[PDB]
Formats: C-alpha cells, structure tokens, sequence
C-alpha cells in the first residue's frame, strides 16, 4: 500500500477525471453508493485499490481525488451525476469564474485566491497517508485553469513536497475542436512553467484521439463524451500497473526510473491496442503478435508523431488479460527483426515487459468492444519533438506580430516571460535533436 | 452564474433593445408577464444569465431602460413585453441632451449616470457573479452617445476587471439628420478605441441595404430595421444565452476573437435574409448557407469584406444539420479564399452549433468576423468630420456646453492612428 | 460660393440621379440575370433614399441659410462642407451606375 492522491483541474481535465474514475469503479466492482460488496471485492483482499481508495467508518471505499475548476458548472454536472454520493463536498473545489482560457488569469489573477484553501484539502488527504509516494495531475493545455492552476499547483506541491514523483496527464489542443485561438501561447506558457517541477507529462493528443475514434469507432462527428471515455480507456491503462499487483511500474517512483533517465526528457508516447467499436464488437480477437503490431503502428498511436523518424529512448511494456510470455518475446523479436528499432549508445536500456492478468473493462453502452487481451506500449523517442515542432511555429506565426498578447500583459504579468518560456522550448527542442544526433 | 448586465440608451437604442428582449423570450418560452410557457428546459439552462425569478416563475430581465428624455420609456413600455422589465430599472432625465453629446456626457449625463449606476449596482450585489455589460445605442442620437461613453468610463474605473461589448448603431448621412452628428460619432468612436473591450460595429447603410433590396421594400422603416438588428443581436448572443461545446461567454469570446487592444470591432453576419414576398418554404442546404453568409450581402456593415483580410472569424449554426458537411464547407472555404484571411493567427476560423432555430426560419446560420475592412468606415467618419473641421461648422453649440476642441483633435488623432494600424496589419 | 450656385447644382444632381433611374428602371424590363438585377435595384433605391431623405433634409438646410429660420444660425462655409459630404456619395453612386453599364454590356 502506497498511497497516491489525484489532482484534476480544468474542464477536460474534471471530465476525464469522471471517465477514468466511473471505469476505476467499474473495474474494482464499486458501486456509486461507494460501498464494497462481498461479491464484488475484486483483489482478493490486496490493497492495491486501497492505493486509490480510502475505506470510512461504515465501510465506504472514498477515492482521493481532488476535483478542482474554477467553474460551477462542469463540478454542478459531478454534483448531479450518479456518482454525486461517492466524493465528498470536500473534495470538489469550485470557483466563481473561469480563467477564460487565459494563462496568466489562471495563473496570477484569480488562482492565489483559491490556491490556499486547494493546499489546505490536499494537506488533509495526505495527512491520512503514510506511504504517499505522489501525486497524479490531470489537466488541458488549452485551458486557461488547466493551465494556469496547473502550474501554480505544481510550483506550491514542488516547493512543499519536492520529493514526491509528481506524474501528469496533459490534453494537446487541436484545430477541429480547439477551445481558444490562444492554445499554443498558455501551452508554452504552462510547459516551461512546469517543465523542472513536474517528474513524466503524458500528454494527450486531441488530433490522434479524435483521428482514431474518428477511423476505427464508425463515429463521423465525436462530441466531448467520446473523447474523454477513450482519454479514460488509456489513464486507466497506464495506471492499472498501479492499481493491482504486478511485476512492472508498480511505484510512482518507476515510471521516471524507467522513462526519464534525464530531466526535460520526460513527456513518453502512448499508445493502446486494440480498438474496436461496438457496432463491429462480433470481431475476432486480436492476438498478442496482432496487437503489438497495431499499436506499432501510427494508426493505433495516440500522439500524432513519427517514431520511425525519431529514435527510442526507453520502452516498456504493460499487458491485460491472458498474455502468455512466450508469444511475447516472439512478438518483440518480430518487431525488433522487421521494423528498424533504433537505441541512442549511451543508454542501453531495452524492452521492458509487465503483464497484469486482469482483463480491460468498458463503460456501460459504451462505443468500445469488450476485449480478452490488449497491450499498452510506453516508449520514449525524439519524435515527439514533432509535436513540440507543431506548436513552436504555432506560436511563432503570432509572436513575430506580437499577437493576443495584451490581454496577458494586462494580466499582471511582463511580456518578457514570453521570451523566455519561447528560448525554455528552443533549448529542450535542442536537446532533443541532440540526443537525436547522438547516439 | 455569469449574468450580464443589459443596458439601453437613447429612444432608437431603447426600441432596439425592447423588441430584442421581445424576440429572445419568445425564443425561450416566456409570456408577458413573465411567467414560462415553452416546451424544454434547454432554454431554461442558461435562463439566468439574462433573466431573474421571484418565487413566481415571472422571468424579469436583467435590463435597464434609460434615456434623458422620459417619453422613450412610456412608448417602450406600453408595448407587448415592455412592462416585464424591472420598474427601478427606468431612469429618465427632466431636461434632455438635445442629441447632444457634451450635455449627454458632462452635466445631463452625470445627474442620471449617478442614480443608473446605483441601479447597476443593486443588480451586482444580487448576482452571484457577474461577467459584462450589454450596451445598445445610436451614435446618431447625442443622448445615448454621451450616456453609454459615461457608463462605460465610470464602469472601467469602478470596474476594470470587468469586461464590456457592445452594440452600436452606426447612424447613416443618408438615415438620418446630419448637422453635428459627425462629430458626437467621431467622440463616441474615439471613446470606444479604449473603453470598451469589445464592439459589435451596426452600419445603417448596409442596414437599409439590406432592408430594401434583399427584403424588397419600396420605403424602408425604422421597425424592420429594428427586428433585422434584433435578429442580428438574437444569432449573435446565441452563444452565450445557450449552452455550446464552445461554452463561449464573453470574455472566452473576446479572447478567442480581439487579437489587439485597439482592433476590437466585430461585423456582424445574418443568413438567410428573404424578402416577405417570395421567401422559401424549404431549408437551405449548408453549401448555399455558405455562400450566403460569407457574401457582402450579408453584413450589417456597409464594409466590403475582399477589401480587407479576416482576423478572427466564427461562425454560430442554429438549427438540425449533420456538421460534417458544416466542417467540410468551411475547410473548402478557408483553402478557396485562402488571401482574404491572414495566416499569422492559426485556427481563426470557429464554428458553434445549436439546436434552437429562430421562428420562422426553421435554419438559420450567423456571422461574427473581426475583419480590417472595417477601416473604411473610420475612412467615411473621417471625410465627413475632418471637412467640418476646416470651417468650424456649428462648433460653438460645443464650445458653449463645456467641450473644447482639443477633444476632437485627440479624437482625430486616435482614428488616424486605427486607420494606419489596420492598414499596416492588413500586410 | 453663392446660394443661387447651391439651387442650380442641386437640381442638376437631382435631374441627373433621376435620369439615371429612368433608364435603370426602364432597362430592368429585360430578362437580365438576377445579380444584375438585384446590382440595379440596389443603385435606383439608394439614388432614392439620397432624394428624399439626404436632398429633401439638405435643402431644408439651404432654407435655414437663406430666410435665418431653425434652430440656430448657419453661413455658407457650413453648405459647402455639406455639399462635400454629398459629393462623395454621389460620385460613389455614379461610380456603381458606371459598374452596371460596365456589366450590361458584358451581357
């Protein structure tokens, strides 16, 4: 047992937090009311979900998670939601208005006025916790909250509890159902503000999600819903390494052993297969050889990069369901044989394999088939500089005419820290193409 | 929750304002008396923001009906939903501006300002939080000219966090009376370079454009004039009166759209607009939707958009369409004119869909574009005023009221300065 | 300047817009494409609106200056300056009559 407190902030970032919350319970057989069934006390007796869960006087299992908006609505939602019984009033802080896609809004103007009482509910959770090892951040770029509050709190838990593995989750803008045209000024703004205090970003791409829940999932138009239950499918994914007992990444403390040997190294790719829509659920399923090849390939990725232009860094591989070794390591040679897996010199670190034998769960009616054996693929490569690409001339194209940039100004914050963040992302672009070059 | 104050000036103003409040709490179900009689609560999601209710379901507006002259109030209020606004909300003066804009904004300004904002300020404390001020006015008439520029200056100095858009009703020579109205526009647009962190730019001329040939009315009058700029305003706050993926509310709009301190007016975009003689039975399709919103015979302001390269645009769509073919049309209009939209600012295109078509069109489509062609306007303004400059005409009906003329020269001197800046960003 | 100078140039700016109208409406007979007629109708209309609000208003002026009768005074300096902010309408107006002569011919 080795408690983890979750921090979710911003739009997105509460709704997502929902998704991955309501599978949580889905998957560890708890109902809204928040009790735990004798039949449904799936573990056998571990408490590997009593990391994520905390147990009250009349047996009631309590997530520690820290709803956290600047807006009433998305949390009214929470409020009147099924799950309205399973968080405390305590847990969920709203506030008056939002930052308005604003960095510095939500960061300098109105974030001070509730960052006091946030620190103050998170002191109280983690006071109850004696193995607390970090905390989980879930947050939107685009966001002016979830950027601007992001990062306050991240600097406020940095300087308080520096030595604590501080993984995020982060949501990459995109064009089609971009929030704001301001996206690329508070997402460099939130990323050089975060990029010492934070310990392994994963970011979510809104292109790719929306791409593949757009090709494989037979939906023309995916809404938000969607969206943020397929952004739920892979957190849980990553975490259940976390939830139960297994053999790989089973601390906080792991993930930036094995991914960021380096600081400003640490934003990993993603990737899960298989995915099929419901409407095609019949389908046959994928074997271990199959999967891996498909989340190989850039269709089943979820950030939109080129691993074969770039160079990995360090992998590992997490497995659900009935996966039998043998196969994997037949899967892993194949891959290594056939497609042209690069390694930088200087790091030797290969292939890490962890299979946790819980098979995946899916939200009830659901656009997800359920499926025996999936595998999601951590791997960390300078292709993702790709992306970083993306959004610096993004960026460029209004700085140079020095766009947008009164409202931040008159916000209570210089314009030369928008110099700075801008020199903060040409300096991490450079090293990564210098790891890129050397090796 | 984010309720907005909404005010009104002057009698042209104030007209506007009424049948605008008639046409929307027809849009969400609601009598004369107040009371709701629709069918769904999705009008009743966002009800508050402009509405308040008093233990009688009565849904008074959030509106202020002032103006120096009293009689606008009594003609306001004897219509179908004149009287559902809130009775201290009517401030009237006893003497009048006289479509001044000195006596409007300096003596007989201040001696209602005053007790306005008192009321301002009781709406404030009841709302829970409050984002922005809804402005409607004439900048023809020197009444509400001078008392929306003092509501706005002593607004931003009570209140400069909170931000404020407005619509002004820009007069036409060929509209209305021309003897000193230049210079109470130029004043009032040198105003607004500042005050105001938004604006929403109507034009009379495109305005009876609009109303006669497209309409096909032989003698244009003020009340079609009036609901075509209510309708306009109805697409226009769509966004914020309803919910939206968007979830834009004033200030995310004046973020996603004012990419400058000073370029802060907007044209706005109505489609489709059919005369009442020949108008269709059927839907349009969204491809002729298109190509009738993006043409210039669409625009309350008298401005050719080819003239100018587009800011920031979005594009509010009401009514049961598949938005596939929404996005494919505007991604095929974005490559298609590709040079009248500026390419320093990725993704200034922005679409938004509702639900909840207007009565009597069953779909409808809107436009709100941030455009530099609007500097021609200021180009006109400037024609007119700068030749009642060289001959001093009718300026000592200002000097006598407490204006010098070191106001208009710094008047002239910030719209010289807008017209250069939207040239220089129109390369 | 002089006021019998204002009388004969604005009768000369009526009678030329109305001349102007004549034929537009007596050209709009033919089968001519609907953006065309739609152009026209807009010019005859706006040629209008300028005679009976901004001429008959600015005459009215000229009245003012003449018989000293209104609200307050006002010099000829005044009616030059507002015949200046006629002038660019009308050469504008003039300029859209020369565009649709320009697409008549195209077809």
């Amino acid at each position: 047992m080795r408690e983890c407190i979750s921090i979710h902030v911003g739009q997105a970032g509460v709704q997502i937090g929902n998704a991955c919350w309501e599978l949580y319970c889905l998957e560890h057989g708890i109902q809204p009311d928040g009790q735990m069934p004798s039949d449904k006390t799936i573990g056998g007796g571990d408490d590997s979900f009593n990391t994520f869960f905390s147990e009250t006087g009349a047996g009631k299992h309590v997530p520690r998670a820290v709803f956290v908006d600047l807006e009433p609505t998305v949390i009214d939602e929470v409020r009147t939601g099924t799950y309205r019984q399973l968080f405390h009033p305590e847990q969920l802080i709203t506030g008056k208005e939002d930052a308005a896609n604003n960095y510095a809004r939500g960061h300098y103007t109105i974030g001070k006025e509730i960052i006091d009482l946030v620190l103050d509910r998170i002191r109280k959770l983690a006071d109850q916790c004696t193995g607390l090892q970090g905390f989980s951040v879930f947050h939107s770029f685009g966001g002016g909250t979830g950027s601007g509050f992001t990062s306050l709190l991240m600097e406020r838990l940095s300087v308080d509890y520096g030595k604590k593995s501080k993984l995020e989750f982060s949501i990459y803008p995109a064009p089609q159902v971009s929030t704001a045209v301001v996206e690329p000024y508070n997402s460099i703004l939130t990323t050089h503000t975060t990029l010492e205090h934070s310990d392994c970003a994963f970011m979510v791409d809104n292109e790719a999600i929306y791409d593949i829940c757009r090709r494989n999932l037979d939906i023309e138009r995916p809404t938000y819903t969607n969206l943020n239950r397929l952004i739920g499918q892979i957190v849980s994914s990553i975490t259940a390494s976390l939830r139960f007992d297994g053999a790989l990444n089973v601390d906080l403390t792991e993930f930036q052993t094995n991914l960021v040997p380096y600081p400003r190294g640490h934003f990993p790719l993603a990737t899960y297969a298989p995915v099929i829509s419901a409407e095609k659920a019949y389908h046959e399923q994928l074997s271990v050889a199959e999967i891996t090849n498909a989340c190989f390939e850039p269709a089943n990725q979820m950030v939109k990069c080129d691993p074969r232009h770039g160079k990995y860094m360090a992998c590992c591989l997490l497995y659900r369901g009935d996966v039998v070794p043998k196969d994997v390591n037949a899967a892993i040679a194949t891959i290594k044989t056939k497609r042209t897996i690069q390694f930088v010199d200087w790091c030797p670190t290969g292939f890490k394999v962890g299979i946790n034998y819980e098979p995946p769960t899916v939200v009830p009616g659901g656009d997800l088939a359920k499926v025996q054996r999936a595998v999601c693929m951590l791997s960390n490569t300078t292709a993702i500089a790709e992306a970083w690409a993306r959004l610096d001339h993004k960026f460029d194209l209004m700085y140079a005419k020095r766009a947008f940039v009164h409202w931040y100004v008159g916000e209570g914050m210089e314009e030369g820290e928008f110099s700075e963040a801008r020199e903060d992302m040409a300096a991490l672009e450079k090293d990564y193409e210098e790891v890129g070059v050397d090796s | 929750m984010r309720e907005i104050v909404h005010i009104q000036a002057g009698q042209c103003g104030n007209q506007i304002g009424a049948k605008f409040w008639e046409v929307i709490s027809d849009e969400h179900g609601i009598d004369p008396t107040g009371s709701y009689h629709g069918d769904s609560d999705l009008q009743l999601e966002r009800i508050n923001v402009y509405y308040n209710e008093a233990a009688g379901n009565k849904y008074v507006p959030r509106a202020i009906l002032v103006d120096l002259e009293p009689g606008t109030m009594d003609s306001v209020r004897s219509g179908p939903f004149g009287q559902i606004f809130r009775p201290d909300n009517f401030v009237f003066g006893q003497s009048g501006a006289g479509n001044n804009w000195a006596k409007g904004h300096y003596t007989e300004g201040a001696e209602l300002v005053d007790s306005v904002l008192d009321v301002v300020r009781k709406e404030s404390e009841s709302c829970d939080c409050l984002q922005g001020f809804q402005l409607t006015h004439s900048l023809g008439g020197g009444t509400g000219s001078g008392m929306g520029t003092l509501l706005i200056s002593k607004i931003r100095e009570e209140y400069p966090d909170r931000i404020m858009n407005t619509f002004s009703v820009v007069p036409s020579p060929k509209v209305s009376d021309t003897v000193v109205e230049p210079y109470n526009a130029t004043l009032s647009v040198h105003q607004l370079v500042e005050n105001t962190d938004e604006t929403y730019c109507i034009d009379n001329e495109a305005l009876y454009d609009i109303c006669f040939r497209t309409l096909k009315l032989t003698t244009p009058t003020y009340g079609d004039l009036n609901h075509l700029v209510s309708a306009t305003m109805s697409g226009v706050t769509t966004c914020l009166r309803f919910p939206g993926q968007l979830n834009a509310d004033l200030r995310k709009l004046a973020v996603n759209m004012v990419p400058f301190p000073r370029l802060h007016f907007f044209m706005p975009g109505f489609a489709p607009l059919t005369s009442r003689g020949s108008q269709q039975y059927r839907a349009l399709t969204v491809p002729e939707l298109t190509q009738q919103m993006f043409d210039a015979k669409n625009m309350m302001a008298a401005c050719d958009p080819r003239h100018g390269r587009y800011l920031t645009v979005a594009a509010v769509f009401r009514g049961r369409m598949s938005m596939k073919e929404v996005d494919e049309q505007m991604l095929n209009v974005q490559n298609k004119n590709s040079s009248y939209f500026v390419e320093w600012i990725p993704n200034n295109v922005k679409t938004a869909v509702c639900d909840i078509p207007p009565r009597g069109l069953k779909m409808s489509a809107t436009f709100i574009g941030n455009s530099t062609a609007i500097q021609e306007l200021f180009k006109r303004i400037s024609e007119q005023f700068t030749a009642m400059f060289r001959r001093k005409a009718f300026l000592h009906w200002y000097t006598g009221e407490g204006m010098d003329e070191m106001e208009f020269t710094e008047a002239e001197s910030n719209m010289n300065d807008l017209v250069s800046e939207y040239q220089q960003y129109q390369d | 300047h002089g006021v019998p100078y204002f009388r004969n140039i604005l009768q000369s700016e009526t009678e030329k817009l109305t001349s102007h109208c004549f034929e537009w409406d007596r050209k709009l007979e033919l089968d001519i494409p609907d953006d065309a007629k739609d152009l026209i109708r807009t010019a005859v209309g706006q040629t209008r609106l300028l005679m009976k609000e901004r001429f008959k208003q600015f005459e009215g002026l000229v009245d003012d200056c003449e018989y000293k009768r209104g609200i307050k005074e006002t010099t000829c300096t005044d009616l030059d300056g507002f015949w200046d902010m006629v002038s660019f309408q009308i050469e504008d107006v003039i300029h859209k009559f020369n565009n649709l002569i320009k697409l008549e011919e195209s077809g």
